[PDB]
């Protein structure tokens, strides 16, 4: 994608995480797991939901064909109408086509954009305390248990105290 | 100890596309075209369609004996005529303006009939020698039941000079139509007069039809052919119809009680014991989708036609495997 | 000491919606669609309007006596005619391909008027008499300015025979018309002959009208009818009328003297005194912005019409509180 | 945004900053205030104008009506005249409303790319001698006057030197 | 020691426009649009189109004299006519329903011409004077060659009741005329009888035409003119003529035997003896383009037309002075 | 562009890189090159063609006009006819113009993303072990012989060695 972290330098996702789109996992002396970020994750649902509607409402006022019938000697006006009505469906569909093609590629994208900001929101809080692995992680210098891990989830993580 | 950024997976294999690539698998999707029907004719807001099945709109209107399902019909949704109805117009003929009554019907949810020049009222005319073969009814001859074959009686076709006014509230149909013998010996047998007109007139309209008496072709075994006209008779305004000879004359014309949406569709289906708030030509929609792709011709609250095979949205991401 | 990368805000609160949120407050904004109109009908590059006022097309062009007002109507950018002009045929009619020839006025400015038939020059038939209470003039019966209704002389219409010919520069629009009386003694009351005939030709046309005798309801207190006829006379081509009874006969015609762009507009506006360079039907538009939302059909150098309620581009970035 | 600047590590806009889009603000012993950085300011107003411009361009050849007149007895073919011109409207409206929803999306995501890029120019400036915040501002390591931060602007921050 | 990151840059000058910026040079483009074309007509598909030059349809299909050249031509691609041919109806007159005809031909691609009342089989009417100088053919007068001027033989002429029936296989194009002459003794010239009539039947069809006698302007000499008819028979249906007058006969009819895809093109070109998959009314177009913007009547397997004059995609990436 | 990268951070492109899209160039006591990442470049390719091959597929199916004649008194329907093609015209120019103007955008974006991407690819492998020189360049602190060399453009740099 065009924001280099989903199935970039993040290899792949997360069955293990079912509660969110993005987040956490953590490993530590205590243990391990998954942590859904529920701020990043609503904002994602609320764009892609006000994405669906917003499509749904720009193509319901829309072309609607009616019947109208023409006799042997009318064809020239029935081939104007049969050309009318099927050019307008084709305008339509081209419409509908393209414009899915065009916010699917926007929709993955932006997936791909929050997941890569979390990585940033995170390194930037970590800095020198701890190594960038390049794949996504970040090993701590120090130990850091359970509590310091939801510091870091937070965004209150005391860079000075370690 | 560390900490990682990851985003979900699951077991989906939901594809959407892209401009640059297609069939990409994603974690969640959302179809927005609907494809399936419940293939039926089907009532529009409980309000049944008229369906006219082997009737045209014209052997409806002007009565062929065939039609009498249709003598009188209670206020309609849709009306669904066939491709190619075999009971049109029994005794051959043409239609005039028929298109564009057609077109009329389409604004027209309700007719009722009403008598306007009763068939006891000919006192001087002959109002009931007026059948065919052509037109039979339980075997025996007959003839459109809303028009009148007025004949010679006692070998003497007086001019006619009738009128009606229309009282009634409404916009009124009415229909008349003229014969057109195969020769002269046929002219003087069925009206004595060899040559003849009928003249109708109202606020507007100002007519003048003559018979063309020439050879034809058998159509259901006639030589003669009918034509058949039609006007929209405003309320309080009058109809003069003055004529020596060849005359269909009115027995019943329809009142137009309800306009609104309606339309004439194209079907050989016939009726389906179902309800909908979505109609099309080859069965009913039940969806929430914004699109479908059944077909363009719909009536009612419908989803958006387009010729796709296939709209889906992801919403979801990337899914890994 | 630090330094910090940032970006501006202000106290702007115009709003922008985009796909995926609505109401976004940005610093700057800029509306590309006009909704504002001046509520009147304008010169367009200076040149006035004709405005027919209470008049229809018809009336003017034929010469209904209530509308001696357009009797002379200099060059003009469009026409505006109301819905329904009250004064349109006087006596009561039709206008054959009354449509084609509004049509024709879409691309007409000016008409020169000119004599081609002289009322004096009728001298064998009484050209004064052709006066109707359905068209009054001043208390007195008058009739339609441009033609003339011919009746018989000294009980006796001979056939006419008349012909004009195209000798000026321009295409021609010449009009005419049939009388349709109610009955065989009003036929010979006002033209002797008990059947007649007007027949028309020029290079393309070849017609023969025959008026239709029938009663009819009033209208204006007339149980006749008039059917009005137009062509276009090209250049240095001759008309040539035959008629022995029933002929409304021409004597003004109009040159066409200027072709070009123009329109028949719906409205039941009168003039403004003002000027514009874009018009439409309920005002005129003074802007730069690349749409309108205010009438589809316009006249001159105009934004775009498009439906919308609102069409606002962000310029600026998101505004933070 | 999609950036992550605006709105996002850059938490919020600066009504101080009067001059320009995007720019500077520094603090040291001799004051404080802003500076607009000029280049990346006219880059925006150049992309946005032409943007305006190309719209303002593509919509005025389009679809304009004309009155036509039908009697009594040409209904079909005035309907059909009539869905003849709502036709277009509807499809010219739409593409007017599309266009417009669309190319805000850009263009707000197109400042928020320039902030990050400054963002970036100055981070690859500093380098090891500064602190990165995480907020859009860098705190200097060696003592820094206005001359420094001039040159921090400049593009030309000697590194080395410091 | 060190380790750079880059991209692709060349000599290209190539430019694509974007929505924030025009005349962006990249490293690699793809033009789109089709700008070229050969400058003439050709075969469509190795199948030669029927090219009148001079000669209308009118002209072709009635047989024009100087129209010989289409006495008999084989199946067409497609069909190129004139703006203003010259060789239309060199006897003045009309064609009913001339466009409706045109219309029928574009799915038309092949005709057989076939006799259907033999020139020789009219024996109690004069059917080899019926010529006009406005109809020459080698100096002298001539006519249409697929009908019959018929005239008095003797001195007299006896009703007409003729008859043919359909019973090859196709569909069948009749053609037919009435001559309306200029006055009365004309018309007891040619045919004696006053007034008369041409009466034409089929299962659809049901007319009776009768000659209008007014003065008309002269074009090509002729004050007469010829109204020129038509009807498809179908296939074992059959036509019937009776008159008493003012006749033009049919000759030859056409088999319609090949339907299908074609088009009348106008086009002031000629034959150029090449081959193609796609043309236009200027010229050719050989190309795998998805666009071109030459002319919008195309026909064959063609790129799709639009108004630019410039549309380039961009493969390459920006490229660097 | 958007993503910083193509003439931004990098200055200009490589006359001398011939056999791809974006690559490497590496500069050592042994000499001095270029070369192509194969699988960015790819990519890159792919995406791009099935772009075209998707912008002349949505196009093929599209209004096409077709002769109709009519007489000197059916004006209004032959106004109508002509008002029709040409409004279909116009809304097939307006599609084709736009959708090229946008995609083009999209292209050079696509193009500067790539890079973008392979840049941070090699500097999350690096980490420590070079000066990011701010340009597209990364110094060595080791010495970096071309075999070295190769292991970062493998992805299969060892950073514990060095
Ligand atoms: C079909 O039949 C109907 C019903 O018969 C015809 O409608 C009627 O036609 C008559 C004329 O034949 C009209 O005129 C008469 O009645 C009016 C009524 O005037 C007012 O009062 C009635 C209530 O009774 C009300 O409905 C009306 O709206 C109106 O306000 C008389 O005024 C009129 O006599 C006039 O008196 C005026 C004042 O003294 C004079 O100025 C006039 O010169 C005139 O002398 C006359 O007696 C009816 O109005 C009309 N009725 C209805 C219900 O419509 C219809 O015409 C017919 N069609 C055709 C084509 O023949
Ligand atoms: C309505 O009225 C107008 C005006 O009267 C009619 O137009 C005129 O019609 C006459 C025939 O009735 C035409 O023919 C005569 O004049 C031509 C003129 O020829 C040249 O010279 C004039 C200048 O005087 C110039 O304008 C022309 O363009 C042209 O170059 C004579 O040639 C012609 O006589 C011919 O001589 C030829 C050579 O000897 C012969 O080959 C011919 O066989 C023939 O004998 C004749 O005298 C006028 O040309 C024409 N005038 C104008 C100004 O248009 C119009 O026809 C009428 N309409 C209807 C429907 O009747
Ligand atoms: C133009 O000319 C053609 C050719 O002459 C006309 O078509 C023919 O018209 C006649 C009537 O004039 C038709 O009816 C006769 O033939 C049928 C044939 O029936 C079957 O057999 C033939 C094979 O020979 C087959 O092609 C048919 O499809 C069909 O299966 C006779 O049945 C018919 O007599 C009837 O017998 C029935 C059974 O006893 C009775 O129920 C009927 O009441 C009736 O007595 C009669 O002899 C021809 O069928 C027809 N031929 C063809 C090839 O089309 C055409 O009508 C004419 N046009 C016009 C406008 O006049
Ligand atoms: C996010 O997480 C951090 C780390 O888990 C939170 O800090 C911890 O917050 C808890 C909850 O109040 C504190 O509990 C308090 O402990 C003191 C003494 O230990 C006790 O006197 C109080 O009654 C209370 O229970 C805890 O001390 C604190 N510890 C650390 C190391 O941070 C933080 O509150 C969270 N912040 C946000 C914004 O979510
Ligand atoms: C951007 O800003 C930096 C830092 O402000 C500029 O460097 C300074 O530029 C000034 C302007 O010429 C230099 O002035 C010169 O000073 C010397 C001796 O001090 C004097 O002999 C000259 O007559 C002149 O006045 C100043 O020395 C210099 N100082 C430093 C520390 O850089 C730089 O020129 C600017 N560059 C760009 C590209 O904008
Ligand atoms: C990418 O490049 C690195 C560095 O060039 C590759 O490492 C080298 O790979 C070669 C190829 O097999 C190794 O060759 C082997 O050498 C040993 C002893 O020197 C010999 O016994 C074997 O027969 C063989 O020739 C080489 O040792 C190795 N050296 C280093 C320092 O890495 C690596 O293989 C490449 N990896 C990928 C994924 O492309
Ligand atoms: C994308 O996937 C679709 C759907 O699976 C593929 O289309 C099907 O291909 C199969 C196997 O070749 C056929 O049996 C079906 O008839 C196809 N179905 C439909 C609805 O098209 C398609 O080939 C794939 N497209 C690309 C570009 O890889
Ligand atoms: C976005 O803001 C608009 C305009 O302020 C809102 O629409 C108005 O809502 C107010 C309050 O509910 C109503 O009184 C007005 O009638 C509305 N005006 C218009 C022009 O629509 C709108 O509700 C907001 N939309 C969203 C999605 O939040
Ligand atoms: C982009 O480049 C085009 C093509 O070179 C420019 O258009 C040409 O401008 C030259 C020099 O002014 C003229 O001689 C030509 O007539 C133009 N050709 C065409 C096809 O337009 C255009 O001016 C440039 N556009 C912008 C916005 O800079
Ligand atoms: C996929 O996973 C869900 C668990 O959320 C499970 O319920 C479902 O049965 C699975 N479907 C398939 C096809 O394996
Ligand atoms: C339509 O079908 C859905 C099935 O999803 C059903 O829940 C609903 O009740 C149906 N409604 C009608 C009116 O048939
Ligand atoms: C907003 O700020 C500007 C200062 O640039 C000021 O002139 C204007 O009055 C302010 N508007 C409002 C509504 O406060
Ligand atoms: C249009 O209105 C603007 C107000 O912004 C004014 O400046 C301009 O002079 C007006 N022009 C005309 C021709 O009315
Ligand atoms: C551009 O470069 C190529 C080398 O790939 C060369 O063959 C070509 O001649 C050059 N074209 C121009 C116009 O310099
Ligand atoms: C069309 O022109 C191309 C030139 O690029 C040529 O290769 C091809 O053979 C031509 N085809 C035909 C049918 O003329």
């Amino acid at each position: 994608g065009l924001f280099g972290a989903i199935a970039g330098f993040i290899e792949g996702g997360w069955q293990g995480m079912v509660d969110g789109w993005y987040g956490y996992h953590h490993s530590n002396e205590q243990g391990s797991g998954y942590a859904a970020d529920k701020e990043s994750t609503q904002k994602a649902i609320d764009g892609v939901t006000n994405k669906v509607n917003s499509i749904i409402d720009k193509m319901n006022t829309q072309f609607e064909a009616v019947g109208r019938e023409f006799n042997n000697l009318e064809r020239r006006i029935e081939n104007l109408n049969k050309k009318m009505e099927d050019g307008f469906l084709d305008v339509w569909t081209y419409n509908a086509e393209l414009l899915v093609l065009m916010e699917n590629e926007r929709t993955l994208d932006f997936h791909d954009s929050n997941v890569k900001n979390l990585y940033d929101k995170v390194r930037l809080q970590l800095r020198d305390n701890a190594k960038e692995l390049g794949n996504g992680c970040f090993e701590f210098y120090h130990k850091c248990d359970n509590e310091c891990m939801e510091s870091v989830r937070n965004g209150t993580y005391d860079y000075p105290q370690y | 100890d560390q900490i990682c950024i990851g985003y979900h997976a699951n077991n989906s294999t939901e594809q959407v596309d892209t401009i640059m690539e297609k069939n990409v698998t994603v974690t969640h999707a959302q179809d927005i075209l609907e494809k399936t029907h419940n293939g039926k004719l089907c009532d529009l807001d409980g309000v049944k369609p008229l369906i006219l099945r082997d009737c045209s709109v014209a052997g409806w209107l002007l009565g062929n004996p065939m039609c009498d399902e249709f003598i009188n019909v209670p206020e309609w949704s849709y009306i669904v005529e066939k491709a190619n109805p075999v009971n049109d117009l029994c005794y051959p003929g043409d239609f005039n303006d028929y298109e564009e009554l057609k077109h009329l019907l389409s604004r027209i949810n309700h007719f009722e009939k009403i008598q306007i020049i009763p068939k006891s009222s000919w006192s001087s005319h002959e109002a009931s020698l007026g059948v065919s073969s052509a037109c039979p009814y339980q075997g025996k001859s007959s003839f459109f039941r809303n028009v009148v074959w007025l004949i010679k009686k006692n070998s003497t076709y007086p001019t006619i000079k009738r009128s009606y006014n229309n009282t009634n509230q409404e916009d009124l149909l009415v229909l008349w139509g003229i014969h057109h013998p195969n020769d002269a010996a046929e002219q003087t047998k069925l009206y004595r007069n060899p040559t003849t007109y009928i003249s109708v007139g109202t606020s507007t309209l100002n007519q003048r039809l003559v018979p063309r008496i020439a050879t034809r072709s058998k159509v259901n075994g006639q030589n003669g052919r009918m034509e058949f006209f039609w006007t929209i008779l405003k309320p309080n305004d009058a109809i003069n119809f003055e004529s020596n000879g060849n005359f269909i004359a009115p027995e019943y014309a329809y009142k137009i009680v309800k306009k609104g949406d309606s339309t004439i569709m194209k079907s050989e289906l016939e009726y389906g014991n179902c309800n909908t708030k979505c109609q099309t030509p080859m069965g009913a929609i039940n969806s929430s989708m914004p699109f479908h792709n059944i077909h363009p011709l719909t009536i009612g609250e419908c989803p958006k036609y387009v010729k796709s095979n296939r709209l889906v949205l992801a919403t979801g991401l990337r899914n890994s495997p």
